[PDB]
């Protein structure tokens, strides 16, 4: 069972900045890797898949980078619509298909 | 002729010296040669054939591209004198996805499986007409090992296995007289997972070394009762394992008993054969891809669940050069059963964009007595240059 | 695609409970369908999912042997019972659509990733009245 | 089947008449035919078959550029009846950068060498089962004699040679039953083209060293004892040589007369006389011509030439050849091949190396005159 | 296997039914088809094969182009059973430019011609070595039968010529046991010229009838006795001549013992037997050309010289599609010879411009005491289409 995890668990950012959040595996899932934004309360919805290729419905302000066992999504200018909870999630090769604990991208203000 | 019996010795070997090579890549790119996957070696008691699954198709042909699924309704299982490359004349001795075949000492059983993922039909070819069939009994993937099955006083044996992969299957040895199945025993003993099993006769019984796909790194042991045809299982002591993916060397362990559950999940057909207490053993030189291929000695590692002491390794394909499953086939020599090996060479897809295909080579070694040296023989095609 | 499912639940221990997702019409023939849990705390836990041509279903370690997963292209719906409910079992339940089409049983699945999502239905286990 | 003895006397040759010739090049140009070199022809008691090391790939195809080096871990022994050229349905007998093959009377042995060439292993195929195996006793390029090795009562003999150190391994139904280090005065000993002379086996080989004449190595298969020398004739069988006019031989010594580098040929005995063929050209392997030299084997100031033939005339590659015997109704014929090459490195019109051969026997009966070369038009076919 | 003796009665034929046909120009425009001319058909006792003059190369080829030279060091003697087409697979039994070959009962013997024109060698290969071999003795194109030879008990035969073709030439007949000439007879009788014999076994002796280059339109019948090897010859009295060119059979007579004048010089390989007086025959139905083929009975046209009543007349080929050599072979039944014949099928050069090589497609007939109907079986190729 391939371990994900996630850092920092509550990436506190303001408004307009950027934000990355870092994913980690517990050994090399190659580029078989997606990225799961959640607002609070709704189902969870795809933004990266194969490491980096954005999903159908994703903004170009969401990149995804990185390859083997590390992995960073990218959030080039946070609108209000992006503070949400973050999943990690690999697919590489068999079960199971691990999710990371997530890390919650919080508002910083002062 | 009389029914094979492999009541000889096993040869005293000290490590593998090469004994064939197909170059069916390289021919591929200027000839009319079969596009295959999980290939296998097996003997009549006069020569050796190479047995392959092909993909209903040539490879510089349009019906190549997409062949990287293993189940379709075209898979045959080619036959051809072991290194004559799969041309055009190759007999496609039945309709198969998956199979096994192995010579009783009179003529050929064939166990050739097809039909539909949920509902597959496994037929029993003997001196080449149908003798019998058999539905999946747990309705997922009805599936054998690949390679060559064994048979003992013409009583054939297969490993089949039905129901999921990741997780707790349904596993039956089959015993088979001149293509009829004349018992059917489930799998008993410790062995939690057991895909693709390389058998080799082991008078009077007959042994065989498996794939854990869901829990052991270490490789399941089934061990298979002729006259009673009571089965036990186990696995690989070998603190070496034997599996892909592993743990590597340093942290890997082992359970005589037990899937190790170490990057239990997933695993490559291979092979090991004991030696006393050591463990002959072949596996990928990478431990989280195909790549390459090594074989070695395990002093007590068949015995032993501590053991790590190996000896006699060889490099077979080096640790740059794509490799596969792999299978041991048994020959008999003049006084002793020999312990022969083949390793399937994958190139293509996925792992190689460069083409639309994915075919094999293969190349085969052969137990020996006497000194050998040291090499690596690699598949040997140039993807970059031939047909896409 | 779309994909809708049976309203909330709450359910004493040691029974079963039976999610129901209805999909878009011709939605089990081109994606895996599958279960994906959500603890009140706690992360996504994926629980198995069902093949889109041999309807063969797979589920995961800790739920293999106690969870069945069904689809009946008739309704286009598709049923997870959980048996032997504890209150561990608390959580919103997903179906979800995933890309992978087909297992080859050497080289595994591709594409396992989830591009479509129920609304989730909130499951809670508890011998409270 | 008994296994072969050879004990029948050998024919009263006066020349070779043509016996096959394959046109694997001419064919090539359109059809899936193998890359090969060092070619050469044993028969079973029934038939003759070609072998050859085939480069792992046809010629029209990407794999069959660069196939000028003669040590790859794909070269693999194709194996053919005579005359059948080696298209895709050919069997590849064993992986092989260097071999040599013989029916027992009961079946094919094979030998085998493959590997690293500081480190290579020899491998023993016998009945189509890896008998047994050797390692490079000198670790740097463990090779054989490109050719038939020769059995008598079941025990093959097959020369071998590593750095010179040269053995000569006894097997019997591919089990190595004895080994003996050359003896006598043959001082480099490559490529040995063998031939049955019972009771014992004699080959004649190429000195790489400093031999223009070849070296003989004469075989006890009753004792394993190994003696050596070299053809006597005043006309030296190696390429390169000193041309008729000024070359000489010695029963004994290497001749020293352009005595590094060489050719795989071959010579044999007719009393005092020696058979030989060798290329027309002294400084490249163009053309082939045979002849008989009077007392050319016992004397070593013998120029007499007898019964010239040419078998490619001096315009026309050669390359390697060696006899190879056919056992008749009441005599040990001798036939020789020729491999004809093609391509690379003298050939810059293609990217590829091949053979084709050409095949002939010994006659008692009368022949004629020709010229048989390889045939190809290498500025038309595929480069 | 005993020696062949061919002591069997002939079989009533009332005609020739078909029997074979090879394709191989048809094939050749998308295959690795041989360029063969002068092809033949011979039997071993189980089943019947072809033979050819292989050009040393495919058709689909650039060594195929100029391959209208008959002599060439390349030439190859072809083998296959019938109805093989010649693919690459096909074994080159000798090196030949003219050739004969024929089963003795144990094994094929081949007479295999090749040299400089003016200083050939003959080798006979028997059981697949070469046994024997003999000179050009005018050392002007030695030559052969370009058709089977016919063994009886043991002692082969086959006729040879040397010397000029629109001239007096010499013509040897070599009687060969197990590949050994035994004894050569030099011809004798009225035959002047005696090219490309068509031989059939004709227990107690053999004979054969011949193309006549120089003087007789007529064919030359050449009558040939195993048991003391003496030779006497004559004509095909028929007054429709089998030869080619010819006058035409308003014009056209012949005459027993003399070369009938009328168009003597050239011909073509072609066949006649005897039928007790009728004479049975094959003939290109063009007389200036090897257009078209037929076969006929004439009534008393073996004794008879003024014979010119045909009966049983069959089109081969129709008058609009090219023939080329034919030539009888004998197949033995089960309580008869039977006589079958093959017509060669030119294509190509020099007729057809419209390809730069030239080689030949066959077919095959056997004698029939059944009834048979009709047809036309010509060479089937599009030149305009396949590759120039
Ligand atoms: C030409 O061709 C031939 C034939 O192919 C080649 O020979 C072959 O070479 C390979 C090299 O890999 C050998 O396999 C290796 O074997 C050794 C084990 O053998 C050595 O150690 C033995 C144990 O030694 C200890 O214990 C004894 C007491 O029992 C003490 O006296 C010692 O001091 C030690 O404490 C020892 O018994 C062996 O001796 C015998 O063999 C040698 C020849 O090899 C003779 O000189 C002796 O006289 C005697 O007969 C021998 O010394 C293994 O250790 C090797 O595995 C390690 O290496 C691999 C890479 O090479 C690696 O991938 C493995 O995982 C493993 O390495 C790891 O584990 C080790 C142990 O924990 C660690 O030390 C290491 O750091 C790492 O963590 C391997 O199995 C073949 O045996 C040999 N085959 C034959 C038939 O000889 C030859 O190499 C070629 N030459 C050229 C130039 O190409
Ligand atoms: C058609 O096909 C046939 C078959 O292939 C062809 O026949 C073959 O032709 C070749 C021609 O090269 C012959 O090989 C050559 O043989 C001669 C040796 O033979 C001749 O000399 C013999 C010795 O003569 C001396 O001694 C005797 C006493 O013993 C005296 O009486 C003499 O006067 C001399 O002093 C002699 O015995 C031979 O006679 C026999 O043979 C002939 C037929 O050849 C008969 O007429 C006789 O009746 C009798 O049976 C004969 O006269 C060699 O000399 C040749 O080698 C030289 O030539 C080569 C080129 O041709 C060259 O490359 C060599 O290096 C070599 O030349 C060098 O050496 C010479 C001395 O040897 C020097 O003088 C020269 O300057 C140079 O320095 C060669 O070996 C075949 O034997 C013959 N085969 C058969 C079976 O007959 C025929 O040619 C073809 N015809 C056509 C038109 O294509
Ligand atoms: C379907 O398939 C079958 C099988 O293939 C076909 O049948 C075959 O058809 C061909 C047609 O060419 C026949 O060959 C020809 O045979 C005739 C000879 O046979 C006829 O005449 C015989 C003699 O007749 C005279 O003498 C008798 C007394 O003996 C008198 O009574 C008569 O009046 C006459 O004066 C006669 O014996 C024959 O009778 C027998 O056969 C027929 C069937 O054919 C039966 O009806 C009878 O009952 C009886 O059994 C018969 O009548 C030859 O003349 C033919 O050659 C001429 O024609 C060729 C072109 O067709 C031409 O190229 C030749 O050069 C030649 O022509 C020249 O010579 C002529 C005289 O010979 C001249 O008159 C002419 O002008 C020219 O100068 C030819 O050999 C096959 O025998 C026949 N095969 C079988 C087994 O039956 C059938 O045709 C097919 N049907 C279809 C629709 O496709
Ligand atoms: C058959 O095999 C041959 C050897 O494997 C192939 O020849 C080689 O092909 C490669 C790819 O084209 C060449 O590499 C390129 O070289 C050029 C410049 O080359 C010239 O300059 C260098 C100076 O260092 C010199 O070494 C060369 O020989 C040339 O004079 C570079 O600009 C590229 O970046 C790249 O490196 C090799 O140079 C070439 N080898 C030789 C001997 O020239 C051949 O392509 C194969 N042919 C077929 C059709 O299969
Ligand atoms: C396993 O099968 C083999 C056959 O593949 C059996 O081999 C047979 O064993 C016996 C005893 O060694 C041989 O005996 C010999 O027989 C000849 C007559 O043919 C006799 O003249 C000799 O003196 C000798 O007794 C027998 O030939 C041999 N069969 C063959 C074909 O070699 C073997 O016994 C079987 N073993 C078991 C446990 O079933
Ligand atoms: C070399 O090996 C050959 C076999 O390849 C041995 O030849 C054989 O010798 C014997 C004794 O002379 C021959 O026996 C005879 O057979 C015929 C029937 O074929 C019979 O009529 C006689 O009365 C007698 O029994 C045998 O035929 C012969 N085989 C062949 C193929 O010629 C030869 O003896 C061996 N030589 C040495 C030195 O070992
Ligand atoms: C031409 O060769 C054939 C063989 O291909 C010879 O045929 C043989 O002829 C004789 C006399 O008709 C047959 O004899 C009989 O044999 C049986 C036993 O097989 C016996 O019961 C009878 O009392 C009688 O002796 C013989 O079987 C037969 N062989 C075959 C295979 O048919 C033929 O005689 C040769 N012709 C000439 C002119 O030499
Ligand atoms: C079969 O052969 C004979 C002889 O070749 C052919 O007879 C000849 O036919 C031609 C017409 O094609 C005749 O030519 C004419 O002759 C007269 C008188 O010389 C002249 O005034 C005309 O201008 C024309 O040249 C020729 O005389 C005649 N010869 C003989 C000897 O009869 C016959 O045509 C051929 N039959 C068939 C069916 O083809
Ligand atoms: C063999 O496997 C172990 C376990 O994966 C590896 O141990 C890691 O070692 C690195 C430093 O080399 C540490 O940063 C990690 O913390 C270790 N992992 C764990 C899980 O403790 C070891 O590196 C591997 N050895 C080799 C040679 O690859
Ligand atoms: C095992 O094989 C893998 C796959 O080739 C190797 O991992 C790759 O390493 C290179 C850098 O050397 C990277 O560019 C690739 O992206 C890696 N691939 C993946 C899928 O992670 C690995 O180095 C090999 N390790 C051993 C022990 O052989
Ligand atoms: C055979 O060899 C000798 C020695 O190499 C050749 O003789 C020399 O020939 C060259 C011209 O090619 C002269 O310049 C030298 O002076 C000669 N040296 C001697 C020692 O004579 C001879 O030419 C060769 N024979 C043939 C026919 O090529
Ligand atoms: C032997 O073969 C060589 C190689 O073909 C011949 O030498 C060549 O001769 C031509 C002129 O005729 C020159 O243009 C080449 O440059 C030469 N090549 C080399 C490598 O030197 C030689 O003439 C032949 N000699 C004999 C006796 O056959
Ligand atoms: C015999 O064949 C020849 C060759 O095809 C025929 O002669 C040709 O006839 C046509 C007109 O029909 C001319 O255009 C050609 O030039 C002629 N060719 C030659 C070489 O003269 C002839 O008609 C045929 N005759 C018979 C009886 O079949
Ligand atoms: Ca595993
Ligand atoms: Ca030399
Ligand atoms: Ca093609
Ligand atoms: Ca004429």
């Amino acid at each position: 069972e391939i371990v994900m995890t996630q850092s920092p668990a509550t990436l506190s950012v303001s408004p307009g900045a950027r934000a990355t959040l870092f994913c980690r595996a517990s050994r090399s899932v190659s580029d078989n890797l997606a990225w799961y934004q959640q607002k609070p309360g709704q189902a969870p919805r795809l933004l990266i898949f194969g490491a980096s290729t954005r999903a159908t419905g994703v903004p170009a302000r969401f990149s995804g980078s990185g390859s083997g066992t590390q992995f960073t999504l990218t959030i080039s200018s946070l609108q209000s619509e992006d503070f949400a909870v973050y999943y990690c999630q690999h697919y590489n090769i068999w079960p199971p298909w691990t999710f990371g604990q997530g890390t919650k991208v919080e508002i910083k203000r002062t | 002729a009389e029914y094979r019996n492999w009541s000889k010795p096993q040869c005293d070997i000290t490590g593998f010296a090469p004994f064939s090579k197909d170059n069916s890549i390289r021919l591929s790119a200027g000839g009319d040669i079969w596009v295959t996957r999980e290939p296998y070696v097996s003997c009549d008691p006069d020569k050796c054939y190479q047995f392959a699954l092909g993909q209903g198709t040539t490879l510089n042909n349009v019906h190549s591209n997409n062949t990287v699924r293993d189940r379709t309704p075209y898979r045959t299982l080619l036959m051809n004198e072991l290194g004559v490359p799969f041309h055009l004349g190759t007999k496609q001795v039945c309709i198969a996805w998956s199979s096994s075949s192995c010579h009783d000492g009179k003529a050929w059983l064939h166990v050739c499986i097809t039909g539909d993922d949920k509902n597959a039909t496994a037929s029993f070819i003997y001196n080449g007409r149908l003798v019998d069939s058999v539905v999946s009994w747990s309705k997922e993937i009805l599936r054998t090992q690949e390679s060559e099955c064994v048979c003992i006083n013409g009583t054939c044996t297969v490993v089949m296995t039905d129901g999921s992969a990741s997780g707790k299957a349904d596993t039956k040895i089959l015993f088979i007289e001149e293509g009829k199945i004349v018992h059917t025993s489930t799998l008993s003993g410790s062995a939690q997972h057991v895909e693709e099993c390389s058998c080799y006769p082991r008078y009077p019984g007959v042994r065989c070394v498996c794939r854990d796909n869901w829990k052991g790194s270490n490789r399941p042991i089934v061990d298979i009762n002729i006259k009673d045809h009571s089965i036990v299982s186990s696995y690989v002591c070998s603190g070496l394992v034997g599996d892909t993916p592993r743990k590597n060397d340093s942290s890997s362990s082992s359970h005589c008993l037990d899937p190790n559950n170490e990057e239990g999940g997933h695993g490559v057909k291979g092979w090991a054969f004991d030696d006393g207490n050591d463990v002959w053993m072949g596996r990928t030189i990478n431990e989280t891809s195909r790549l390459g291929y090594e074989t070695f000695k395990v002093i007590e590692g068949w015995s032993n669940p501590k053991s790590k002491l190996q000896i006699n390794r060889q490099v077979i394909v080096d640790r740059g050069n794509r490799s596969g499953y792999s299978g041991i086939f048994s020959v008999e020599g003049k006084s002793c059963i020999n312990r022969c090996f083949y390793v399937e060479l994958i190139r293509g897809r996925k792992e190689e964009t460069e083409v639309l295909w994915t075919s094999n080579s293969i190349v085969v070694f052969c137990g020996t007595s006497g000194t050998y040296g040291t090499g690596s023989w690699p598949d040997g095609a140039d993807l970059n240059l031939m047909p896409i | 695609v779309q994909l809708v499912q049976s309203g909330a639940e709450v359910k004493r221990p040691g029974s079963s409970v039976r999610v129901s997702c209805k999909a878009s019409e011709g939605t089990f023939n081109k994606y895996t369908l599958t279960w994906v849990r959500q603890a009140p705390g706690q992360g996504l836990e994926w629980m198995g999912g069902i093949i889109p041509i041999s309807g063969i279903a797979n589920y995961a370690q800790k739920f293999q042997g106690r969870v069945a997963i069904t689809a009946d292209e008739s309704t286009t719906t598709a049923y997870m019972e959980l048996s032997s409910l504890r209150s561990e079992d608390s959580a919103v339940y997903y179906c979800a659509t995933a890309v992978s089409d087909y297992f080859n049983r050497d080289l595994g699945w591709e594409d396992y990733y989830f591009p479509f999502w129920g609304q989730g239905t909130l499951v809670t286990v508890a011998s409270a009245s």
